């Protein structure tokens, strides 16, 4: 019952991709 | 004049034959000034229409070769052109907005010269080369931070959405593509979903060209980084983990990874860590931690971290045989946060229940982290640590822990200088010692190796930490009511007693 607790933020924290999409053109 | 007279005024004529003068020798002269400057502006102005579609297709192969930064007196005229109402002339002018667009100060001078509102009524006429090109400005324009903001409070975004759903697939492609761009700060998200376009591209995950459901699975990926939109989609579109669990076998690699990233993030809460359990994720992820792409590794192994979090998931994901594939990826080196994913995976799976222990030990995970236990980065130093500490807390597994020399590895660590290591490392030492039937192992580490048992105790009473100072004391009084001679009579040695204090 005394398990060592994990930190509210212990976790794989989401994150924004990088990518940027480019425009095509005629 | 006097001697013959022609419909196009004869300023305009000059701009014609001195274009045709620069038209073929593009190496030699810069064209974003002077001559063919004033050249193409004459010509913007002109009364007559074939003249201003030679400027703008001008305009448009000029722009098409080369991007440069330019001038206000490059713009007006294009900005001009965009007023017309000749269809291509719009396409060719739209082209070469865009294609200037490409350069970063280019799309902060385009925006501010107000070319926003000119591209949206285009993007709102009904002629489809019009829109992909004016949609493709609105993508290009899109990529500056500083112009999202401004792009999102002009009302782009309803046509954006409405050009989303086109028939036609360069269109889309662009739409897509824009608000893709558009879901890379909070408030442009906060904008976007208020738009209504999340139903869009939820339902453009079906998509068979790449580039759509590529963008629309990056754009969800993307929304999904915030908490408030993560409850409003789990509410309004339930269809949602489905979808991208399916992602997760795309014919394309990015997608998957892509998908897999977007589940990761929806895996930060744990309506989400149920969910995607019940779609049947589990397999497409141990297929991919095995996998040889690191980032879908990365990717795959980010995510079951996250998923493993709720404690009602781990008899099923024990029962889908991750312990082993986790195991072989606490070698790989190279990645730190590979490494960090795995253990505090099998940190969550040992924390959640006592059940399913045996299956746990006989992934050889034990052996596998007392190896790493001392050469690896702080990071994983610490999740090994939590995870010992997790595992000496089972009275039936404490004699099996000492009995793997369990201690050449803890006692080492309670000289870490991380209080996390050294603080866990010393729990798990102490309840190691508390009420076992046999204190063998412990009698043996009592001076080795590093100082042993004795060196520990001897250290952690002089510490400040009070918690510390406490496990020491703890240990000792458990060492003594451990009804063992050889071990109280070890306790004899009042180094321990005069710093008993």
């Amino acid at each position: 019952s005394r398990i060592p607790i994990r930190q509210p933020y212990h976790y794989s924290q989401p994150t924004t991709a990088p990518f940027q999409a480019q425009a095509k053109f005629h | 004049d006097e001697a013959s007279v022609s419909p196009i005024a004869d300023n305009e004529r000059e701009a014609v034959t001195l274009l045709l003068g620069y038209l073929e020798d593009k190496d030699q002269l810069d064209f974003y000034s002077g001559g063919p400057l004033k050249a193409l502006t004459t010509l913007v102005y002109s009364d007559n229409l074939n003249l201003q579609r030679s400027a703008a297709l001008a305009f448009a192969e000029i722009t098409e070769k080369y991007v440069r930064q330019v001038s206000r007196e490059v713009l007006e005229p294009i900005l001009i052109l965009l007023q017309s109402q000749d269809p291509q002339i719009q396409v060719a002018a739209c082209a070469a907005l865009g294609n200037l667009a490409v350069n970063n100060e280019n799309k902060l001078l385009i925006v501010e010269m107000g070319g926003l509102e000119p591209l949206i009524n285009q993007m709102m006429g009904d002629n489809v080369e019009v829109q992909c090109n004016a949609v493709g400005c609105i993508t290009n324009l899109a990529t500056r931070d500083d112009n999202k903001h401004k792009i999102a409070t002009s009302g782009a975004l309803i046509p954006l959405t409405k050009l989303a759903k086109s028939k036609h697939i360069r269109v889309q492609r662009n739409a897509t593509g824009a608000l893709l761009n558009m879901t890379h700060s909070e408030e442009n998200r906060k904008e976007l979903v208020n738009a209504g376009a999340v139903p869009v591209l939820v339902s453009l995950l079906s998509s068979t060209d790449p580039d759509v459901q590529y963008y629309c699975t990056t754009a969800l990926s993307n929304i999904a980084v915030d908490e408030a939109n993560r409850k409003k989609l789990a509410q309004t579109e339930p269809r949602l983990v489905s979808k991208l669990v399916s992602l997760m076998d795309s014919p394309s690699s990015r997608v998957k990874c892509q998908a897999t990233l977007a589940l990761r993030n929806l895996a930060s809460d744990t309506s989400y860590q149920l969910e995607i359990v019940r779609a049947g994720g589990l397999p497409h992820l141990v297929k991919l931690i095995q996998s040889d792409s690191i980032p879908l590794v990365l990717a795959s192994v980010a995510c079951i971290r996250n998923i493993s979090i709720h404690p009602l998931n781990e008899g099923l994901i024990v029962d889908a045989g991750f312990l082993k594939p986790l195991v072989r990826l606490l070698d790989y080196k190279d990645s730190e946060e590979i490494q960090c994913h795995a253990v505090s995976t099998l940190r969550n799976l040992a924390a959640s229940s006592e059940k399913n222990r045996k299956e746990f030990f006989e992934s050889g995970a034990v052996e596998k982290c007392k190896e790493l236990a001392l050469d690896s980065p702080v990071s994983v130093q610490s999740e090994i640590s939590a995870c010992f500490a997790i595992l000496a807390l089972a009275d039936v597994s404490k004699l099996d822990l000492l009995e793997a020399n369990i201690l050449d590895a803890l006692i080492p660590m309670t000289f870490s200088q991380n209080q996390e290591v050294s603080g866990n490392a010393a729990a798990a030492l102490a309840n190691l010692c508390s009420r076992v039937n046999n204190y063998t192992k412990i009698i043996e580490a009592w001076d080795r190796p590093n100082e042993g048992i004795r060196g520990f105790l001897i250290r952690f009473l002089k510490s400040d930490y009070a918690t510390f100072e406490h496990i020491a004391l703890w240990t000792i009084l458990q060492l003594l009511e451990s009804h063992n001679d050889k071990v109280e009579d070890l306790v004899k040695n009042d180094d321990d007693i005069i710093n008993g204090v």
